[PDB]
Order: C-alpha cells, then sequence, then structure tokens
RNA sequence: GCGACUGUUUACCAAAAUCACAGCACUCUGCCAACACGAACAGUGGACGUAUAGGGUGUGACGCCUGCCCGGUGCCGGAAGGUCAAGUGGAGCGGUGCAAGCUGCGAAAUGAAGCCCCGGUGAACGGCUAAGGUAGCGAAAUUCCUUGUCGGGUAAGUUCCGACCUGCACGAAAGGCGUAACGAUCUGGGCGCUGUCUCAACGAGGGACUCGGUGAAAUUGAAUUGGCUGUAAAGAUGCGGCCUACCCGUAGCAGGACGAAAAGACCCCGUGGAGCUUUACUAUAGUCUGGCAUUGGGAUUCGGGUUUCUAGAAACUUGGAUUUCUAACCUGAAAAAUCACUUUCGGGGACCGUGCUUGGCGGGUAGUUUGACUGGGGCGGUCGCCUCCCAAAAUGUAACGGAGGCGCCCAAAGGUCACCUCAAGACGGUUGGAAAUCGUCUGUAGAGCGCAAAGGUAGAAGGUGGCUUGACUGCGAGACUGACACGUCGAGCAGGGAGGAAACUCGGGCUUAGUGAACCGGUGGUACCGUGUGGAAGGGCCAUCGAUCAACGGAUAAAAGUUACCCCGGGGAUAACAGGCUGAUCUCCCCCGAGAGUCCAUAUCGGCGGGGAGGUUUGGCACCUC
RNA sequence: GUAGGGGAGCGUUCAGUCCGCGGAGAAGCCAUACCGGAAGGAGUGGUGGAGCCGACUGAAGUGCGGAUGCCGGCAUGAGU
RNA sequence: AACCGAACCUGGAGAUAGCUAGUUCUCCCCGAAAUGUAUUGAGGUACAGCCUCGGAUGUUGACCAUGUCCUGUAGAGCACUCACAAGGCUAAAACCUUAUGAAACUCCGAAGGGGCACGCGUUUAGUCCGGGAGUGAGGCUGCGAGAGCUAACUUCCGUAGCCGAGAGGGAAACAACCCAGACCAUCAGCUAAGGUCCCUAAAUGAUCGCUCAGUGGUUAA
RNA sequence: UGUUAUGGCGUGCCUAUUGAAGCAUGAGCCGGCGACUUAGACCUGACGUGCGAGCUUAAGUUGAAAAACGGAGGCGGAGCGAAAGCGAGUCCGAAUAGGGCGGCAUUAGUACGUCGGGCUAGACUCGAAACCAGGUGAGCUAAGCAUGACCAGGUUGAAA
RNA sequence: GAAACGAUGACUGAAUCCGCGCGGACCACCGCGCAAGGCUAAAUACUCCCAGUGACCGAUAGCGCAUAGUACCGUGAGGG
RNA sequence: UCAGGGAACUGAAACAUCUCAGUACCUGAAGGAGAAGAAAGAGAAUUCGAUUCCGUUAGUAGCGGCGAGCGAACCCGGAU
C-alpha cells in the first residue's frame, strides 16, 4: 500500500527487506553521538515476510 | 505496593573452558565481581570480554577478587 | 497502521527518472558475427525491449574488433572496447 | 530529555566560520555565561566553538 | 395528611397528593408588534386584536404574609481604557529580466458588534467563603439514630392524635403558615351490622361425573419413566449398593420431573444501539455586526489631492460624521376587496428589507466522544522506568503479593596527570565538658561514593590541586537481550585532538533509573529534485527544535454526562436467590483450674488459655443453572 | 486421538467419447441370509410403464440429524 | 389504524455483526494449543512458541558417563544488619559469660541445576529454506512458594505426571489416583495394579503373634 | 433368517466446555429445500505440460459444424543509492571500517492448467437494536374548524 | 498544499494583429494555440418486444405464476 | 443517456477531515439511442491533430487524519 514506497521496506536482490534504524529520528535527541550516527543499515526478516505485500508490485 | 519492580539480566555468558571468539561477551556483571586478567577487556557497565579467540579461564582466588583469562588456541 | 510500518522512520525522496537498456559486452563479444550493431541490429539481437535509452557496460572481459551505437556507456567498458580495438558513438 | 521554562537548558552552538551543531545542555545553575569550548568543524576542524548563542 | 373547589390524565396493571383552574407576580411587545409555521423580501396565524391589549414564565380559591445574601451565572443600563475580523492602507523583504516593467510575502496607523471592566436587578438561575434563617412550621408525604421522650386511646397501640424540641438534610409565589366546603384521595378511631373470623353446616342453581353427536390446544430427543442412601459438572427414575414393587384404567391432588410459556427485562460483557442532558467535542438553523451591491441629491463639518493670482484662495474635488431633500425602494387611503392602474396623494425613505462577504452569540437543532486492570461491576486504588524479596544455589517467572526510589543533577561530580586515605572508640587539651577544632593510640574500613536499594569498590570508583573540551567527526570485528521494533557492551582503523617524561588513557560521568516509535511543522548547513529550458517557489539529504502523547508501543489536529422509558447481541466466562466446597465469624460441647462460693476450685459459677462438634449466622469461593 | 496439515478414494447430476441394454419391459420404487478395507456395488425375486447401465475424460446449484433452521404431510396430548 | 423515548410501506440493503447457532461421503498418516510480548488490549487481533506438508543438510538430535567451569537455595551459622533470653560489669550504651530468631541478615554451605568439550558408550532425532494451519479461556494431584485462616472442588506462579484429545484393568459408583497406551481377528496362554468366604474370576492357604472393640468400617486436646 | 427366555456387560446425539447421561443448549416424527463459492490479463506457493536465454500475447480483424491472424504490452535479462548519478560495481565518508550485491563450489526463465493460500467484492449460511432516502396514513386515537342533534323525572330556591 | 487551469454566487468588467490565453506559484526566453456563436451521421449503452441457441431449470427447481399480480392480507402505499 | 437536487448505514476495528459515492433516492428534458465534437487542446517531439468507445500504459505519475484508502494522462495498439 502506497505508504511503504518512499518510507524503506525496501527489498534487496535476495528477495530480503531492509528497514534499518529508528533509534531517534528528529525530535527528541541531545543524547550521545553514536546513537545519531546509529541511524543504521539492518532488519529481520520474521516480519518481512508479510511486509513487502504493501509493496509487491513496484518493489 | 504496586510497583512491578525490574527484568534486569546479568549471568555470566562464557563458562570456563568454553573457546570465544574476539569480541564476545564473557560475563554480565553488577560491579566488578570477576576482574579482567591477560586476555580480558572491561565496558563501562563493567561487563567482561575478548580481545582475543582461545580457550576461557576461570581464576578464583578465595573469592573477595576473582579473574578470567584467555589461553591461546592457535 | 501500527504493527512496525508506521512507527518507522523514513521519507527519503521519490523521483525514479531515465532508466537506461543494460548491454552486456560479453553478450557482444564472444558469439555471433561481430555484426556493427548500432541501433538497427539490437531489434533482432535479442536486446529487444525499447521504452528506454540504451547503454552498454563491461561484463565479461575477451578481446575482439567491435563496433558499438548505444546512447552512453562507462568507463571501463570504453576502456575494454578500446583496448581490443573498436570504437563506441554518442549522439550530442 | 524533557523540556521547559526552568533552570539548565539545552545549548545551540556554532563557531568561527566553521558551520556545526554540538547541541549540549547548558547549566545556568552555578555558571552559565561563556559556553565556549573546543570543537572541530566540517573540514579543518581543530578549531573553538561558542556554544553562546 | 394532600390538594382548595366542578373538572383532567397513563386506549390495555397507576385516577392520584399529577395536569388544569379562577386569583397573584416577573418580563416581553408602539403594530408590516413581540411571537410562531414557512424552499419564500409569498402568504398566514397573532388580529380584521393594538398596552385596564398580545406573547412567555412560575405560583395556584380565600386569609395573614413572603425575610437576609448582586460573590459567581443570566439579564438590563453604562462608559475612560484593554483585547478583536474582513477591509482602507502599504514602511520593508524577495524572485525574474539588459531594462521599462511583471510578480511571492508583508507592519504601522486606521476598522464593528462583541469580550475583559464599572453599576444595578432576585415573584431572575440561585445560596443560608456574598451572606449565613424574619415570621411561621418542626420525630412532618421531610427523621438517619428511632418502636425519640411524656401524654391520649387500648386488657396490651413499632401505626394514629397531642405536646416538646437534639430539624442526620423545614421555611416563605421550585411559596410559608392556616382555612369553611369539596374528595370512588389518604391515615387513625368509634357506633351500627354482619360467615371476615372461632368453625364450619344445610339448601339452590350453573360446571365437574355418566350416555349418545361434533371434537380442539399448548407441550413433545426417545422411553420399558419407583424408594432410600451414596457417587457423579456440586439437587440423579436412567451410575452404585440396598429396599420396594402383578397387568391396565377411572375420579381426584399438585411434591418431583431443576414441570410449560418468553435466545433473563436483574447483573456484567460488546471499542452494539437509541431518547435525554449540559459551562464534553464539532458543526449549524436562527440571530447580531463591519464592508461591498441595489443606492440617489444638497446644505455642513473634517484628512488630502491635482489645477493657479499673491504662508492665502478659486477649484474639476476624493472620502468620513451630521443634517435634509427625493425621482429608487417601502407603504396606506380614494369608484376598482389579492393585484395592475391613474391620481390628490398620505407617510416612511436612501434607512428598511434584500443579495455577497466579515467577526460574535448560538443544546434551538445535529453528528459523535465519554479507556483498561478489576476474585461481578462501581467507588478506592494501578497504568512507563529503576532496586531488593518472592524466585525453589543457571536465565527466567504471576498475584489489587512484601519494602523503597526515577522523570534529575554535574562547565566540572567530566578527560588526563600527580599526590592524599576513611567510620568509630580510649587517653589529654582555651569559644568545650553527648557531638566541636587540634593531638597522639588502635582502626581490612565498622566510612565514603549527587540521589533508591543491591552489587562493586584499601593497589580506588573515596578526598584534592594541575592542565583542559574525547560531553569529537568518520566507523564498527564480534557478542549480550528482545516475538518484533527498541535496548546494551566493544577491540581495533582513520581524520584530528587533550593530559603525561613515559608505557599509555579518553568517543561523558562506579555501574544498574533520570524516558517517547511514527506523522505534521520550526531553525542552521549541503546543494540532490525542481514538471518546455535558465532560475525561483516547494521538496530532499546532515544536524537540531516542539510530547505528565503520564491510560507512558502513543486512536482524532479536536470530545462530558443520563436512562427506572430503555432496545439488540451474548455470558452461569460473571454478581444478587438457592444449592455446593470452606468453617474465619456464628451455635454448641469438652480439657485445664486462677479465684467467687463465710470456710471447701468442681452445689452451682470457670477468668487466662487450650481441644473439638455442628452447618441454622454474616462471609469466602464462583462449581451446575442468565 | 480434538482443532489443524497430508494421502488415497466412494456416490449424485450434467457433458464428450466408447460399449451397449429396453414392450419377452427401461428408470424409479419394494424384499433379501452375497461381494468389497470403508464411502459402496452386484445377483435373483416383486412392483412399474417408458427409457437407461457400464468404462474414460471433463464440468458441478455434488452428498444433512441437528442451525428454537424452510415448505409439506402426519403423530402426541384424547375420544380429553 | 390493536406493540410509538420517534408510525407505516418500499428502497440503500446480502447495512454491520471482534457476538451466538449451524457447517452434510469414506478409509489412511501424522498431531497440537489454552504459554510469552504488545495491544481504547482482556471471551478479541499481530509476532513468537507448539502442528503438518515439501525440498535440502544429513548426525549436528536424544538420554547417560567423564572433564571443566557458573550458582548462593536446603541446611546451618551469628562474623556484619534488624530482632531478642538470664546474669556480670558501669555517668542508657559499649563490654564479658550463658542463649536464640530472620523472605527483603550471611563467616559458611550442599543435593540438585545450567553452559561447554567429548565420546570411552546406547540410541536415533535435530537444523535451514518454502506452502497450509489451528491454539492464544485450562483442570486436577504430589512436590517448592506467595496470597488466604499453614480454609476452599479457592487464587497466582514454579515442577513433574495425567485429563484435555485416552479407550482397557483397579479404586462400589467415580476426568485427574493406582496399573497400563486399544491396527484387525480368536470359545488359546503369562502377568501389572488390584485381589482369592457368597453376591463374581482366584488358597474358608500355611506359621508365629495382636485385638473382644464390630475396633476393623466417624477427629482431637 | 425370524422371534424369544435367561445370564453378563451397558450413563441418548449434538453443541458448548477445565469438565455432559446430564436437572446446561437444540430438537414431536418423516420427507423434500438447506451453507467455505464466484470474479480479475491481481499476488504468492505445490504439482503438470510447452517452448527455453528467451517466454507470451491484449483489444481487435478474418473466418466461424472449425480456428487462425493480431507484438500495442507484460516477465526474464544489474545492481546500489534519498536522488542527481554510477555501474559488476554502488552506497555512507576526506580511500579502505561496513550495508547492499555480482562472483558462487553451482542454483535460468516464461506462458498455460489444476489445486494450497492471500487481496478486493455479500465472500461459509442464517440472525440484529438501529441508520438514511422517497412515499402511504387523522376511516383508530390526540385536537381545530364549519354545521346539526341530544340531556326521564325529582330536590334545592340566588340576584332582581 | 508552493496550486496552476477550468468553473461560477457577489463586486469589479482590458486589449484586438509589432495583438491575445496557455505551457502546474512566479519572471524571461522558448514552444503550442485564437476563447467569449450555432449545427453536426458512425464507432457506444440498454433490453418492453422478436429470433436462435445452451456440460440452464424440469413441478419445494425454473420468473412469484406450467399464468395470477388472481385468491388472499392491509384504511392505504404495499404485500402475495 | 444528459441534467437540477442529493443520503446514511458502512470503512477507518472508536470518531469529526476522509470512506462509502456523486452511489441510492427525487426531480427535469429526450431519443432509439444518447451524450460528446471540429483545439485560445493534448504535450515536450520546434510531435500531434474533432468526439466517443475498447485494449494499453498502470495500482505507474500522483492525491491522503501521507491513515484507511484514492488513483490519472501523454505515447502506443484497435473500433469508427
Ligand atoms: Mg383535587
Ligand atoms: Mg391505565
Ligand atoms: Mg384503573
Ligand atoms: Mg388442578
Ligand atoms: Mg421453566
Ligand atoms: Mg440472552
Ligand atoms: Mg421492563
Ligand atoms: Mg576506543
Ligand atoms: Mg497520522
Ligand atoms: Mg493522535
Ligand atoms: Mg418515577
Ligand atoms: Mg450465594
Ligand atoms: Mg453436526
Ligand atoms: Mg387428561
Ligand atoms: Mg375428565
Ligand atoms: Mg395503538
Ligand atoms: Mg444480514
Ligand atoms: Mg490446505
Ligand atoms: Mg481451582
Ligand atoms: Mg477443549
Ligand atoms: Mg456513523
Ligand atoms: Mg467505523
Amino acid at each position: 500500500t502506497h505508504k511503504m514506497a518512499k518510507r524503506r521496506i525496501k527489498i534487496t536482490g535476495t528477495g530480503k527487506v531492509m528497514a534499518f534504524k529508528s533509534g531517534k529520528r528528529h525530535q527528541n535527541t541531545g543524547k550521545s553521538g553514536d546513537e545519531i550516527r546509529g541511524k543504521g543499515k539492518g532488519f529481520v526478516l520474521a516480519k518481512a515476510e508479510w511486509a513487502r505485500m504493501k509493496l509487491m508490485l513496484p518493489r | 505496593n504496586g510497583r512491578d519492580s525490574n527484568p534486569k539480566y546479568l549471568g555470566v555468558k562464557k563458562f570456563g573452558g568454553e573457546v570465544v571468539k574476539a569480541g564476545n561477551i564473557l560475563v554480565r556483571q553488577r560491579g566488578t565481581k570477576f576482574k579482567a586478567g591477560q586476555g580480558v577487556g572491561m565496558g563501562r557497565d563493567h561487563t567482561l570480554f575478548a580481545l582475543s579467540d582461545g580457550k576461557v579461564v576461570f581464576i578464583n582466588k578465595g573469592k573477595g577478587a576473582r579473574f578470567i583469562s584467555i589461553e591461546a588456541a592457535q | 497502521r501500527s504493527r512496525l510500518i508506521a512507527r518507522l522512520p523514513k521519507r527519503g525522496f521519490n523521483n525514479v527518472g531515465t532508466t537506461y537498456e543494460v548491454v552486456k559486452l560479453s553478450q557482444l563479444q564472444d558469439l555471433e558475427d561481430t555484426t556493427f550493431d548500432r541501433d538497427t541490429l539490437e531489434a533482432y539481437r535479442l536486446v529487444r525491449r525499447k521504452n528506454r535509452p540504451v547503454k552498454l557496460l563491461a561484463s565479461g572481459e575477451i578481446s575482439r574488433a567491435v563496433t558499438v551505437h548505444v546512447d552512453a556507456a562507462s568507463a571501463a567498458a570504453i576502456k575494454a572496447v578500446e583496448a581490443a580495438g573498436g570504437r563506441v558513438v554518442l549522439p550530442e | 530529555a524533557k523540556d521547559g521554562p526552568r533552570i539548565i537548558v539545552k545549548m545551540e552552538s556554532s563557531a568561527g566560520t566553521g558551520f556545526y551543531y554540538t547541541t549540549t545542555k547548558n547549566r545556568r545553575n552555578t555558571q552559565a555565561k561563556l559556553e565556549l569550548k573546543k570543537y572541530d568543524p566540517v573540514a579543518k576542524k581543530h578549531v573553538v566553538f561558542r556554544e553562546k548563542k
């Protein structure tokens, strides 16, 4: 469904799923330094199986 | 009263004579119960972890002081 | 709604512009004739898709004489077309 | 991390010519006038930062 | 007792102490009236009425009367100022193009009702901190304690009448206190008379019964359908053991078949419903208000402008207030009733209405919101985070289980470097004589660590000065932990740093609490997108800002109540009745013997304690039955 | 062995193809002591008065005891 | 217009229904769940856990032994903390002798438990990827606790086992208890728990005693 | 085979459940009706067929006891990123740390069919109280209006 | 929303050929285009009716009707 | 078929914007069909050339409590 497109459910070559890290996006910061670049790359696929069902056609 | 308290964790994560890898977290402790021997580093929360690969060795002093070290495997 | 789809922190920016048709060197060299491709033969050469311009990149590495007319190509692809001799044309 | 009218504050940052944000909570309690420290900007880094704004 | 009264009402459980009522009061309305029906500047009702009229409101014959409190709310009246919408006005900022120019945004001043503000009004909502009960009444249709206390009546009077007053919570037009008469009203009492009764009897008729004619119903898993005691989902004909009992009917009885009837109406559950309510949310009829339109003229005041003879004036004048006119428009009269007409006109008149927009008011209407946990629900309490106990020598682990803490602080309590070592007692010392400051003696710490507690700490994390911004940017080998998303620890590589002579150490603080996903926006930086192209608007990326979203994985940007008029979907998942298990409390028995019994514990009596029984008490529990 | 997953199959209607049967009697209906691991299927007998098995493949309005389920018929209460 | 806190008829409309009922032909092979976390969440949804099918891997599973480490319970103990029993001593306290209590005390401290390696030895499942799920209300007993009254066919966890979804024998009857897991046939044999006087199968058995109460076959001070 | 006498054994079915012979639900009896579908060039899997580094067509056109034609388009064929862009590399950053990925030691597709699921529609069948639109009703009852009709007999005895 | 353009209810109401609208705030350039006048077969939708067909029904099916909007219910709309 | 007027249940697991949907309903006009039509256009090639219709682009570009959900057009292939 049209939300997950520009937001990352993103699919890879292996048909795996990219979300990364939410730790603090915009409001509520001012704590440490590696939490901030702690904005990440990483995901589990347990909830990928039903994830990309939303992104299915325009992956 | 109704304050359900907390989960915490602790425990000793890698036991004696276990082959660990460089970066393995060895013990989760509160203060320093187990003290860092040769091969072993200690973080903020007083966690003990491994700087190299090898057999894990426990050192006991009569309690009151303890140690964890790493004997190389190779 | 709220099961780990929202609560997930992305924006990015959507564009998805010009997309080139991939033509492997590995295809062009090795087999066939070096038929002097241009944009003509691509129809029958099993590179026929269209809708988009055509682009050449290096994949398989082999020496041959070849001359290819595409819309654009990569650096090492240029290098590999010239190293075994040849040319790659581009419009202005 | 909660914020309001109260003492201390969450303080903002800038430098001579360098454009950068440290964002360290200052404290108006004992002493706040100069928020000045040494912080390292976009390129040359290695310079003085005025967190007084 | 209640209402005064005839009356009126719940077609089908309520006729009344309800409604009405004559009488009284507040207030509204000057007449195309207020007001009401209405797509409507049509029409109509008010009313072919017009202020001893017309609407609304509350009390309720008559009699005596009706008190204190304008703080809050409403309502009227006020006016110095405070705040406020479009709008007239337009300093400035910006894009674009060579430029004239075209264009994004935009304040000061000026701008209406209203609102804060002053005052007043209670037969306005009201109340007995704005004041606190005038008369009258008071164990009342009001009184909890309560069968109040005396009295009356009765052989005996929890009711009744009378007094008193301590009025749990009477009281003056949501009227107070009385009142002759009235009442299928209501309460107590007498007389009379009686089958109401002691206590039933006899008689009649019409059904019940029998015979001939016609001949249904609700119910129905199938039945070949006993008693006791026990067991079973906890109340057995259908299980067990024991007793009983030949087959089939008729008239009768209602104990059982948890007998029939109605998917319980009580209760709880449903992110069910509907009626109502209001200072819940939101809109809106309606209504008020500024500007614009129909919509015009002249005198007169005031800001200004362009034209021109010596700071004056003439003036095409443009706007604002008053005044006034009249051809728009409204509206009445005259032979022609609604109209159209000519008129003398009459009056109103640029208002009013009406149209577009502006701000206010707006339960009159309208759509909805009104968490969960919960030994039923409610009320109380509890919702996230940290610590110990529970926790059964790994991790882990519930309860409306046992105790306490967090939502910060620290520009130094941090990085590094260097030195220092605490609590307490004994002895002896001048502001002392429990405790000061100084002194020697012991002193694995019996101290300390910003805060809770546990762990940790004597080779320091404790106490101190030196220099300082590692409270850095770019990253992360490998692991702890979680369903997920979060969370935690970390060697080492680089750019660059800080302390040390040095090995080296530092990417916040002895650690474990000091927290907020997403979305939408604010600020700085980078220049990726930028719609014919070159820009710019807007977007994107790296920082950052706004959350008692505290019901703390967070429902919308925006939300309180009531139903006994209630409706639907379900629950014996879950209260109230009864049973059931339990036996705390309840009933009862026993053991001991302290003393009372003049003397003698045990004739009787049994403190302080102890051990059982019973299942009649108030309960616990939620097991069958919603 | 309950929800749940997997495998083999039985039956009914229509359809194409194949084999066919029927007035010396079709389908249906009725009785039955046989066959088959079950869904089931034969044999003979009795009714019936027009049509119909079997094999192979295909397509389903395809299999009932319950739903206070729907229509219909007929019981109980009762010669009350 | 015989049922008005919003009439009746048609229509939107097969409104919606986290709720209740119902869900039909056969044999075969497996086989659960009522736990954890989040929830305007609590009788409901998502993810995990547990089931099945298929592919791959192919002993990595399983028990049990050896070796190695981690632990602070049972117990016990008083050395700290809180409590407390008689005495000595001396301006209450400290202190000595004697003596105890502890979930939130600990100088100590098992049995057991968990990780790892290994197979000295027996076994025979595990893991990964992919398709379809259902269950997310549990019940009883023994053991270890909290609540409660050291009450309850209570309630809330931990732990085994059974019922759940388990027939068969036993305990009269009797989900859980004892014994034992039903592929099919038989008028064949051995046993378990339980039993062996008659109602029912099987010693009115053997030896040495005890009890005279029907104790047996209603509890105590 | 039918019936029977005696013996032994023996707690209807269904649902709902921790637990049912249940004094819990349902149902008088027999017949017939009666509930997990259908649709889309959707998505994802299992099996099967055809071609296969390629595989298919859609609308339509032409024949139509018949099917052929139709390459518009779709899927493979390259990944990485916020994108510009770049490319067996791409990203973040001032080059070396990593995410994604190609190489793999090697993993081919596409079209059609049946089936296992998913999504959108009633979506297994039956069942609401309610909500909205347009109409029908005052021949019942609540009132108004216009116009008619009706109240044996007796008692009481006001103003003037 | 940065909201262009079409469309109007109210108030305003410019040019016309070196002119005029557009190209998604806006400007220049560049490019398409001539509003404020009308008409206009065919490809398209539907089935009261007629025809032909069917892995459509065959008497609880198929429309409700093997003809009936009849009987029948309702004041009626309506149902049947 | 065009037009004047214009619902709610429902969905968002509550509910206001949204969704239902310009759906249902009412109304007006008309024919066998209607509507629509002869670029102040689409659009980025200095391409195209009235309208409608089908396939397709394409669940794309986009709109959205950026929630539920909503969803084009140009090119291109055909009918005409
Ligand atoms: Mg009266
Ligand atoms: Mg009545
Ligand atoms: Mg009555
Ligand atoms: Mg009787
Ligand atoms: Mg009954
Ligand atoms: Mg019910
Ligand atoms: Mg009732
Ligand atoms: Mg480091
Ligand atoms: Mg949102
Ligand atoms: Mg919100
Ligand atoms: Mg009442
Ligand atoms: Mg009870
Ligand atoms: Mg059934
Ligand atoms: Mg009888
Ligand atoms: Mg009789
Ligand atoms: Mg009625
Ligand atoms: Mg329905
Ligand atoms: Mg399946
Ligand atoms: Mg229990
Ligand atoms: Mg069950
Ligand atoms: Mg609604
Ligand atoms: Mg909803």
